[PDB]
């Protein structure tokens, strides 16, 4: 009667018996009904032997759903669990590594689920943050990276369905990538005028693009920088020639460890299969098998299908949008500090941006601060008829646009940390119109 | 050196006449040592072991490129989709000869999938070229709501908003439903008459039979389809004077072996010319880095240029696709199709034959009527 | 013959008959610059026409296609006073055709 959850490692440092006595007899007396887990792990992710094990733990145990967990480097492995996933209608959920990047098409017959945003969210999360800091101009930067067409889509789906006009610059495209000429790419480098730049690109060409920026000076102060996960790469580990303030939002996975993300998605599948125990008496029907041919999908299956769209767990909000991934997670917008670190910056909760720098910190070289010398500190005070302060709109989070956003200090407190929420509010008024002027 | 090129094939006479191909091929590209060798498979009944197959024989053999042509399967099964997955985990180009699918022009899906036959996405073009000849400019399209009834609208409203037009309504159904009378009644009340569907050879039989009984068939009326929708049993319930679309060589996997053969030696030898070439792996178990010059021989064969073949000139377009084929434009006067002309390129030529449209006389019907009654 | 305040005097007349108020000054280290300049923006300040005289460009790097596609980008006036040798006007147009 436990739901048999299989959990499948990558080549991330091979290990399991280390992370084995810890769930066998764990994660059911925290709210599961039961489950039983089967550990297999794949030193080689080639397509061969992902199917051979797959297909092996298939013949056997009478499997419910299945957990993998890929490095980062790989992204065919995406595809693949996909493929499998339809043939033989097991639910498979991807935690982390490349086969955690969401594939926008799916196969119809496919239960493969994964724990990512698509470019869209991403983009939301990043237009935030430029009308937080009134970054209204911006350039474009993509290379040929397959997917290039789409995060154009989604940007100008953004910035059309936005209400700040924001204001396109022209688009560039990096042709030969790995291979490049450093002539033409750094002439189109070098006919930028943009403070702002977002760039789509893979994590090779990540390095090779920042790389000739910084031959072309568009590294320091006066730039910034914005990338999705694709560029990202592994958060742990950031490499040579990743520019000082660069913007990225990842979902809240980036400081959890395998064990935790590991019991996160046994918690899912084990909350959908008791949803699905309540509605329905019986358990869900496990998975037959590789071989046969399951053309179609039976009522049973779908059902299990859709009881684990919507899990909550822990408080977090797992609903999967029917394209099988994540929908309304809680996104966090890293950047890497002077100490070539990715820090946490800010957070995306249900509609709001919290950002944790009122000014963004322009550094010049290495650690070194700028001022920004046509940048102004106001200090103000609440009077009636010339500054009125108040709060926020809860459901936006942003200010009246006749208004101005505006924080305040406190006594004792000692916010050198910077590990503390704004008391933002608006301001508005007689004064603030003159300051406006 | 030996160069290996793989193929999935259906039967053993292609494999033959695919090993002669490039045994033909290797001998018209000079006089030094340069040699390819052929490995063939045929297809298998379920697509995990077809994979599984493609890993243990087709990978194993370091081959530079692979060939999916088709199974003894009627039509859309997705067979190709297990190979062109295994041979993309290591980005080894895969060529397919008959699959006209439109999920295989996704680039982010099949990294390395080149194909000589356009997709079913690509006929909207011809509709368009035809709302031209003809002068139509108010349409209705009516999709089954897939991948493919979606392709096909965006590339159709793609070239509409190049004209600076729209589909005067677009209608979607779900595939396989019986009860498409709802959506047949929403468009009977519509001003324009010119219909332009796109759905499985079931689904255009039952909107067939669901136009028939609901008088949708009569003078006036302008149904233009694609390939799929005059095939099979939706040939039977087709209303007369239905204009249809047929590729040319679009079955025939001979030609199509054979030009695609001469097309991969092409560019074997023009990527040899080349430095930094690495063997392709033995991808079947202790393999997992990509081929480094796997997404040079794509670059290399899309951008290739040719004028002979026996298919006609083969160039692929940004996505991997066949580009400048030919079509055969098919009219169904008295239960037979009879060709009314041909699709060249990015033109239409008409030939001697006059035209019959779905009701009576040959009188060209403009596709729009005034809707004197106002809501 | 003219001097090069006499020749920046007829200029700014043709500006003015023609209500091109809006313009930028764009020049080399060619000899003879600075006095231009000083010339140009002595009448600017002692006129009642209104001028916007904006982007004073000085050139001075010779052609290196770095800064000079900036500088020129720089500019969003309609009318350019140019004040430069024979080949270096035939650069700086060029450059400013392509761009
Ligand atoms: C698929 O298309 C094929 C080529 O487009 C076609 O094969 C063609 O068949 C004819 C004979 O039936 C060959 O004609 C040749 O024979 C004459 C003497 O009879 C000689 O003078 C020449 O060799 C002449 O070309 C074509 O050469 C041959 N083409 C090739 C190379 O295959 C198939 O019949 C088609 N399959 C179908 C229609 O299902
Ligand atoms: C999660 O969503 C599923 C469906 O999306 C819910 O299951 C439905 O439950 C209602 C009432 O319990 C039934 O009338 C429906 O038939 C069910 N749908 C299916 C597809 O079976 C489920 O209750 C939701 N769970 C939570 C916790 O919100
Ligand atoms: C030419 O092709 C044949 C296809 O059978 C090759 O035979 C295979 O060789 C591969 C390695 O290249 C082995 O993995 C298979 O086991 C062989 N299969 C059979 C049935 O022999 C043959 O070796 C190739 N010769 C060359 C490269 O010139
Ligand atoms: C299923 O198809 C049948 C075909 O008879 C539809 O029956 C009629 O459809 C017309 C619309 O053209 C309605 O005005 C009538 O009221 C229907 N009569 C019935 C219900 O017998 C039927 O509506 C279709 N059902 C759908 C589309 O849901
Ligand atoms: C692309 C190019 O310049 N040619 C490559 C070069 O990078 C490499 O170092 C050398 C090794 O054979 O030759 C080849
Ligand atoms: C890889 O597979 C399993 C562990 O996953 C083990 O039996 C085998 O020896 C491993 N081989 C290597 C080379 O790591
Ligand atoms: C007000 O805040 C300042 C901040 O340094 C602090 O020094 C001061 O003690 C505070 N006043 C009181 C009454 O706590
Ligand atoms: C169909 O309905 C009747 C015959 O069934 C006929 O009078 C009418 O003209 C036809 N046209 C339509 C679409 O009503
Ligand atoms: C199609 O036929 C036309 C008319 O002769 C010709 O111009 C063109 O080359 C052909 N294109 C092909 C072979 O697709
Ligand atoms: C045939 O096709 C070519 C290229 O597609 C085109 O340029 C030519 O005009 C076409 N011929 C006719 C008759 O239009």
């Amino acid at each position: 009667q436990a739901v048999t959850v299989a959990v499948v490692f990558g080549s991330s440092g091979p290990l399991q018996t280390q992370a084995r006595t810890r769930l066998t007899s764990q994660n059911f007396l925290d709210l599961p009904l039961e489950i039983q887990p089967l550990t297999v792990g794949v030193n080689n992710t080639n397509p061969s032997s992902i199917l051979t094990q797959i297909c092996g733990l298939l013949g056997a145990a009478r499997v419910h759903g299945i957990v993998f967990e890929d490095n980062v480097d790989t992204e065919a492995v995406a595809q693949l669990l996909d493929f499998v996933s339809s043939q033989t209608h097991v639910p498979i959920l991807s935690i982390s590594g490349g086969s955690a990047v969401v594939l926008t098409p799916k196969e119809p017959g496919s239960a493969f689920l994964q724990l990512g945003v698509s470019l869209e969210q991403q983009l939301q999360v990043l237009f935030k943050v430029l009308e937080e800091y009134d970054w209204s101009a911006f350039a474009v930067i993509t290379s040929l990276h397959p997917g290039h067409a789409l995060f154009l889509e989604g940007v100008r789906a953004v910035a059309d369905a936005s209400y700040l006009s924001w204001r396109l610059l022209d688009v560039l495209t990096l042709e030969l990538g790995p291979g490049g000429p450093r002539a033409r790419t750094q002439r189109l480098l070098r006919q930028v005028d943009a403070p702002v730049l977002v760039a789509y690109c893979s994590r090779e060409e990540a390095e090779v693009l920042f790389a000739e920026a910084a031959q072309a000076g568009l590294v320091g102060p006066g730039h910034v920088w914005l990338v999705p996960n694709l560029a990202l790469g592994s958060t742990d580990a950031p490499p040579a020639a990743f520019p000082v303030g660069l913007i990225s939002v990842v979902t809240e996975s980036w400081r959890l460890s395998l064990r935790q993300k590991v019991r996160d998605g046994v918690a899912i599948l084990a909350l959908g299969a008791h949803s699905y125990r309540r509605q329905y008496g019986t358990l869900p029907a496990p998975a037959g098998d590789c071989r046969s041919h399951p053309g179609p999908v039976s009522p049973a299956r779908e059902a299990f299908y859709r009881h684990l769209l919507n899990v909550t767990w822990e408080g977090r909000d797992f609903s999967f949008s029917p394209g099988g991934y994540l929908v309304r997670p809680t996104m966090v917008v890293i950047a890497l500090n002077r100490h070539r670190l990715w820090e946490m910056v800010g957070r995306w909760d249900h509609g709001v941006l919290y950002m944790k720098y009122p000014v963004w910190p322009r550094y010049s070289t290495s650690l070194q601060p700028v001022v920004d010398s046509r940048h102004l500190t106001v200090a103000t005070l609440e009077e009636r008829p010339f500054v009125i302060v108040e709060s926020p709109d809860p459901g936006t989070g942003g200010c009246v646009p006749n208004t101005v956003p505006c924080r305040r200090q406190s006594n004792h407190t000692f916010s050198s940390g910077d590990l503390t929420p704004y008391t933002k509010l608006c301001c508005k008024g007689f004064c603030i119109d003159i300051l406006k002027k | 050196k030996i160069v290996n090129i793989g193929a999935v094939l259906s039967t053993r006479k292609h494999e033959q006449m695919f090993r002669e191909a490039v045994n033909q091929a290797n001998k018209r590209h000079g006089s030094w040592k340069i040699q390819l060798n052929a490995t063939s498979v045929t297809h298998k009944p379920n697509a995990i072991q077809m994979a599984l197959s493609v890993c243990e024989d087709l990978i194993s053999s370091q081959v530079y490129a692979i060939l999916v042509s088709h199974p003894p399967t009627p039509n859309d099964h997705f067979t190709p989709t297990p190979v062109s997955y295994t041979a993309g985990f290591y980005r080894i180009p895969v060529l397919g000869l008959t699959t006209r699918m439109s999920i295989y022009s996704d680039k982010s899906i099949h990294l390395s999938f080149l194909r000589t036959v356009p997709p079913y996405s690509h006929q909207s073009s011809v509709w368009f070229e035809m709302m031209r000849v003809y002068n139509w400019n108010h349409i209705i399209l009516l999709v089954s709501d897939d991948h493919e009834g979606r392709a096909a609208q965006k590339r159709l409203e793609t070239l509409l908003e190049e004209r600076e037009s729209k589909a005067e309504k677009v209608l979607q159904f779900d595939p396989g439903t019986k009860n498409v009378t709802a959506l047949l009644m929403e468009a009977r009340e519509l001003e324009a008459r010119v219909i332009i569907l796109s759905a499985s050879e079931d689904d255009a039989a039952t909107v067939y039979r669901a136009a028939a009984m609901l008088n949708m068939t009569g003078s006036g009326y302008v149904w233009l389809v694609g390939e799929r929708e005059i095939s099979g049993n939706a040939l039977r319930y087709a209303p007369d004077g239905i204009i249809g679309l047929q590729l040319i060589n679009g079955k025939n996997e001979s030609a199509h072996i054979s030009d695609a053969v001469g097309v991969v030696a092409q560019a074997v030898h023009e990527l040899l010319e080349k430095e930094n070439i690495t063997d392709p792996p033995r991808g079947c178990v202790g393999n997992t880095n990509i081929w480094k010059t796997g997404p040079l021989f794509k670059r290399v064969l899309m951008s290739s240029k040719y004028a002979d073949g026996v298919t006609g000139r083969v160039e692929f377009n940004e996505d991997g696709d066949r580009k400048f084929a030919n079509y055969s434009i098919m009219n169904l006067q008295n239960r037979k199709l009879v060709q009314v002309g041909i699709y060249n390129g990015t033109h239409v030529i008409p030939n001697d034959r006059k035209i019959i449209w779905p009701g009576g006389e040959t009188e060209k019907p403009r596709g729009y009527q005034m809707s004197t009654r106002l809501k | 013959g003219a001097s090069i305040q006499q020749q920046a005097t007829v200029m700014l007349k043709i500006m003015q008959d023609y209500d091109w108020h809006v313009f930028s000054l764009v020049t080399t280290i060619f000899p003879g610059y600075r006095d231009f300049i000083s010339f140009i923006k002595t009448t600017v300040d002692n006129s009642f026409v209104g001028w916007d005289m904006q982007n004073v460009i000085t050139l001075d790097t010779s052609f290196e296609d770095a800064k000079t596609q900036v500088q020129l980008k720089k500019i969003h006036s309609s009318v350019i006073l140019l004040y430069c040798s024979k080949d270096e006007a035939v650069l700086i147009l060029s450059e400013a055709r392509s761009l």
